[PDB]
RNA sequence: AGGACGACAUUAGACGAAUCAUCUGGAAAGAUGAAUCAAAGAAGGUAAUAAUCCUGUAGUCGAAAAUGUUGUCUCUCUUGAGUGGAUCCUGAGUACGACGGAGCACGUGAAAUUCCGUCGGAAUCUGGGAGGACCAUCUCCUAAGGCUAAAUACUCUCUAGUGACCGAUAGUGAACCAGUACCGUGAGGGAAAGGUGAAAAGCACCCCGGAAGGGGAGUGAAAUAGAACCUGAAACCGUGUGCUUACAAGUAGUCAGAGCCCGUUAAUGGGUGAUGGCGUGCCUUUUGUAGAAUGAACCGGCGAGUUACGAUUUGAUGCAAGGUUAAGCAGUAAAUGUGGAGCCGUAGCGAAAGCGAGUCUGAAUAGGGCGUUUAGUAUUUGGUCGUAGACCCGAAACCAGGUGAU
RNA sequence: UAACUUGGGAGUCAGAACAUGGGUGAUAAGGUCCGUGUUCGAAAGGGAAACAGCCCAGACCACCAGCUAAGGUCCCAAAAU
RNA sequence: GACAAUGGUAGGAGAGCGUUCUAAGGGCGUUGAAGCAUGAUCGUAAGGACAUGUGGAGCGCUUAGAAGUGAGAAUGCCGGUG
């Protein structure tokens, strides 16, 4: 029996088309662009889930610098000093609790001045 | 069993492979052939024994005989498959052949002395090993050809 | 041993059917094969195409090999162009294959055995039909309260209980050397005559 | 159609019990001034097709 | 060579069972309820899907005429055996030979057996030919004259059917006014192009307009079915709008993210996107390609490891020292029954004679090679190979028969 | 924690750089030909501005968690003015 | 429960998705099938539902069978349109 090429093509073109929806011209139009992009999206994904993670502890580290630096301690003895204190608290709470409220986070530079 | 349910034996049938069928198969694009080269062609690749110009196997070595054309070959029956009949019978080439002990005569019956024969018969022939004559005879057969 | 009725229901007597025959355990791999060799052995396999060759026309070389600008081309037939021939597609052959002897015995016991130890057997003492009346058989088939798919087994050709049968959706008629592993399995119960059933016996 | 046995290879052959193919020897042809006693003795012996050669030359004595 | 009568068949036809109601709906065959026929539940049609509405189907019947095939009469022709071995006959430029060719599975070979050309050239039943040079013996035939049905091959065609064959780029090149249009001096090459609706009920009439086209009105279930008029994807072209954009360096996304606008298969929602981080398409081919190497304007359709028969291996199944049939015949184009010829296995070794669980080599009871000290076989899925175009497309060419000196 | 034997299926036979032992060349070549190792090929991630072959290191998937490698910590740009 | 592995081209091995057709069974459909369009849906992937609009008569599902069974590239063929 023949097996005529049906609905299947369409049906798989337009999934990869939506999924181009937004992009610039004919790339969110026509499917060999609109998949050639989809690729890309999703190589591009892929490795910015891994890069998003150095980027927000990225950013904490340099909000705790400019916190430390405001009760004049660099970063680097910062996080010495809590260490050797035995205080775990990472980063990103470190730097939420130092925008939050300040005499919490100068109590814990206290610590860490104290430890070293 | 119902035409509703039929089910074929465990590891009776399996899928057959279909190539050039995209990348995800394994067996996409070039099908299994690799890159190129005669090999890689529709009708490629050369002839079996051939050697890409070395002299061939079957060549380098040479012929040796001749065939006999009044060869004679026997069907052979061992003093173990004349074990099967009655002490007392006399077994022909029309008994072994209805009994199944010879299906193709060949040149004729030739009795072979191998295992134990364990009855007295009385064998026709057209042959005899030594040892299978020696053997019917003690058993208290007679043998003749 | 298997109650022997009458075409009104009441029990005519009693029968011995070898458990040899309907009595085996059912070899399934068995069963499955011949059905599909049945089936195979159904196809008229009567399908074909056009290859290249075979589609009219394309003899000549459509345009020059260099200069033009064009994909090179040989035949307006090939397979890419539109109208072309044909690559590989079905061709005329047969479908149908063999098995040994003894698998094709044992397929017919298997199905058999399926049928009596599934209850789908029943014994009739004969069919004493003179002239073929489809209502007549309809009221037999209702009296012996036989589901929709019922096999009818004769020792021979029994003329009017085949006609009697032949217009009534789901009723089947068979002769005990007419037997197939596609009609046993098919019915849901077998109404087979005393004769008939030592006859398969026989057989079997 | 049937395949075809390579007819010069089953004129040089010889299927023995196990499968192998015995086989004859190169170099015993003539020239026999220019070969040692002892290879000429030692080339009388036949011997198998290696496993190497059965590899690439099996299918044309199938029938063999 | 005819004739008479009869039968059957073909070429037109005839009869041929049995259903009503309601619901939805434009329409009922659908659903529901209750019935009926069936030697008829094949099929098509009918306003949707019908055994019972129609055409039909099973079954039965039917021919003025022509044709075909047959049977009996008629007609026509026509003796059939044995004994005897005195003589006679029993296919001549033949058989055969040489040289040169050809055909035989057989390539001139040790080349029988059979033909052609050239030249030469028998015997006569106590004869002649063959058994693969040749001779003898034996055995079997009787050339050099002719005829002969059936079993076999094929299908332009007619009749009745069938399909795990196509369904408008498929299937024929051609579903359609196709070997047409068109191209060519010619031989020759060779397309595209199906679908209103159940019914034509195919839009009276009014209005703008020269017309085309349109807006109403009407027909219709539907016109959003109005004429290449079922459905109506994408490329591509427009109109409106929510968010956004005129200091910015962009493989166009991705991750992060205010603001604004919405509100869903209700989910730790949807659209947009100031701004920040990261980031040189895809395929092919390559040591290596963002590559300034190749290919693709875009979108759609179409477009490439298949089948047959063998071989091998693996899985599965049956049977097992056994396993198994082929053609054929019967059967429904089936299964299947029958068919044991044949094939593989149960024993090998040896070039062979041959011997045999051993055999070959060898002077050897030596040594060494191959073997013994169980398992096969049939069918079949998968993999692979071989013969076939053998995964698909592509030469320049070669040969054959034609068409051309406008 | 492999190794070997038998059998079914392959592909590959254009290699490149870097380091090092050598020939050749001119103790030329991103040259060429051998030996040894690594990497690329067929390897993404971090460093070397960018940069197959160098340095670190081998990505099953998710996380707005932690420790480190090479390399770094004045600003671009995370961390010592 | 533990703890071990899971970059990958040629290529080998395995398990699957989807298409047309067939068989059997069981179902859907003018109270609206297929097809088409849209959506914020489900699954580890190929892919599967549901709702609404359009459409106007056919189509699923389960098990098994069989293949003209899956396109993005061939200066591919044809059509349409830039
Ligand atoms: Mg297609
Ligand atoms: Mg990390
Ligand atoms: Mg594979
Ligand atoms: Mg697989
Ligand atoms: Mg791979
Ligand atoms: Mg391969
Ligand atoms: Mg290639
Ligand atoms: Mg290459
Ligand atoms: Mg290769
Ligand atoms: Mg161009
Ligand atoms: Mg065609
Ligand atoms: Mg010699
Ligand atoms: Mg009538
Ligand atoms: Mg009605
Ligand atoms: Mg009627
Ligand atoms: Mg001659
Ligand atoms: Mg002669
Ligand atoms: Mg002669
Ligand atoms: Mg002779
Ligand atoms: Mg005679
Ligand atoms: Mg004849
Ligand atoms: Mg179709
Ligand atoms: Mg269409
Ligand atoms: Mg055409
Ligand atoms: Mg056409
Ligand atoms: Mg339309
Ligand atoms: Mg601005
Ligand atoms: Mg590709
Ligand atoms: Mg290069
Ligand atoms: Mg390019
Ligand atoms: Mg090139
Ligand atoms: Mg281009
Ligand atoms: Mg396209
Ligand atoms: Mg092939
Ligand atoms: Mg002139
Ligand atoms: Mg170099
Ligand atoms: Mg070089
Ligand atoms: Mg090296
Ligand atoms: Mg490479
Ligand atoms: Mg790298
Ligand atoms: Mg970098
Ligand atoms: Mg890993
Ligand atoms: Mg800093
Ligand atoms: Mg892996
Ligand atoms: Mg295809």
């Amino acid at each position: 029996p023949r097996v005529k090429g049906g609905t299947v093509t369409r049906a798989r073109r337009k999934k990869t088309i939506k999924l181009a929806k937004g992009y610039f011209g004919s790339k969110h139009t026509l499917y060999k662009v609109a998949k050639q992009q989809v690729m890309k999206s999703g190589q591009y994904a892929f490795r910015d889930r891994r890069q998003r993670k150095r980027d927000f502890r990225k950013l904490w580290i340099t909000r705790i610098n400019a916190a430390a630096r405001q009760h004049e301690m660099s970063y680097s003895r910062l996080m010495n000093g809590l260490k050797k204190a035995g205080i775990d608290i990472n980063r990103k709470m470190l730097s939420e609790i130092a925008i939050s409220d300040e005499k919490a986070f100068a109590q814990l530079v206290t610590k860490a001045k104290d430890a070293l | 069993m119902k035409l509703h349910e039929l089910k074929p034996a465990e590891g009776s049938r399996k899928e057959r492979n279909r190539v050039g069928r995209g990348v995800a198969t394994g067996n996409g694009k070039t099908s299994g052939r690799g890159h190129k080269g005669q090999k890689a062609r529709s009708g490629g690749g050369v002839r079996p024994g051939f050697e890409g110009g070395q002299l061939p196997l079957f060549r380098r070595l040479p012929k040796r005989g001749f065939t006999n054309i009044n060869r004679k070959e026997y069907a052979i029956v061992n003093l173990d498959q004349l074990n099967k009949f009655e002490d007392g019978t006399e077994v022909t080439p029309a008994l072994l052949v209805e009994s199944g002990v010879v299906k193709n005569e060949k040149s004729g019956i030739k009795i072979l002395g191998n295992g134990s024969l364990d009855k007295k018969l009385t064998v026709k022939a057209h042959k005899f090993s030594a040892s299978a004559a020696e053997a019917i005879d003690a058993k208290g057969g007679a043998h003749e050809v | 041993n298997y109650d022997v009725l009458k075409l009104d229901g009441t029990k005519s007597g009693s029968i011995e059917l070898s458990d040899a025959v309907f009595g085996i355990e059912p070899n399934n791999s068995v069963l499955f094969e011949a059905i599909n060799l049945q089936r195979a052995s159904l196809r008229q396999g009567t399908h074909a195409v056009k290859n290249r060759s075979a589609v009219s026309g394309g003899g000549r070389k459509p345009w020059k090999q260099k200069g033009t600008g064009r994909a090179r081309q040989g035949t307006i037939r090939a397979p890419q162009w539109r109208g072309g021939g044909i690559v590989f597609g079905p061709t005329p052959r047969s479908y149908a294959y063999k098995m040994p002897k003894k698998m094709r015995r044992l397929a017919l016991r298997s199905a058999l055995s399926f049928k009596a130890q599934e209850n789908g057997l029943t014994v009739v003492d004969a069919f004493n039909f003179e002239a073929p009346k489809t209502k007549e058989f309809k009221n037999v088939l209702s009296t012996l309260e036989q589901p929709k798919k019922v096999l009818v087994v004769t020792e021979n050709e029994d003329v009017n209980v085949e006609l009697s049968a032949r217009n009534i959706p789901g009723v089947q008629v068979t002769t005990a050397q007419g037997l197939n592993v596609l009609d046993i399995t098919n019915a849901d119960s077998l109404v087979i005559t005393e004769a008939a059933a030592k006859k398969v016996e026989e057989v079997l | 159609p049937k395949m075809k046995t390579h007819r010069g290879a089953a004129k040089r052959v010889k299927r023995t019990a196990s499968g192998q193919l015995k086989r004859s020897r190169a170099f015993t042809s003539h020239l026999f001034a220019n070969k040692s006693t002892k290879q000429k003795r030692q080339l009388r012996k036949a011997r198998l097709v290696s496993k190497s050669d059965m590899k690439r030359v099996k299918q044309l004595l199938a029938y063999k």
